[PDB]
């Protein structure tokens, strides 16, 4: 309201990054560099 | 990343010979219980025909 000029950068700042993150890209949890190992399940298969 | 994959590994491995090593003795024991069912055999028919 009445200033349309830096809300967008408030909006841009509610990401990890200052920018959206890619939809191609996968999540920081299944990009297989977390730090946690994964269950027993999944690595089996 | 490379260090978790080998320590993964690492551990799966370790947990098949632990397997393999309890079902060798559960194979012997296995096999010496029925030899000496075996012998049970000729005794108890011995008794039986006489």
């Amino acid at each position: 309201s009445k200033h349309l000029i830096e809300d967008l950068i408030i909006e841009s700042s509610k990401f990890p990054a200052a920018q959206p993150p890619d939809p191609n890209q996968p999540a920081k949890i299944e990009t297989d560099y977390w730090p946690c190992p994964p269950s027993l399940a999944v690595v089996e298969t | 990343s490379l260090n978790r994959r080998i320590q993964l590994v690492e551990e799966e491995l370790d947990r098949a010979q632990e397997r393999l090593a309890t079902a060798l003795q559960k194979l012997e024991e296995a096999e010496k219980a029925a030899d000496e069912s075996e012998r049970g055999m000729k005794v108890i028919e011995n008794r039986a025909l006489k």
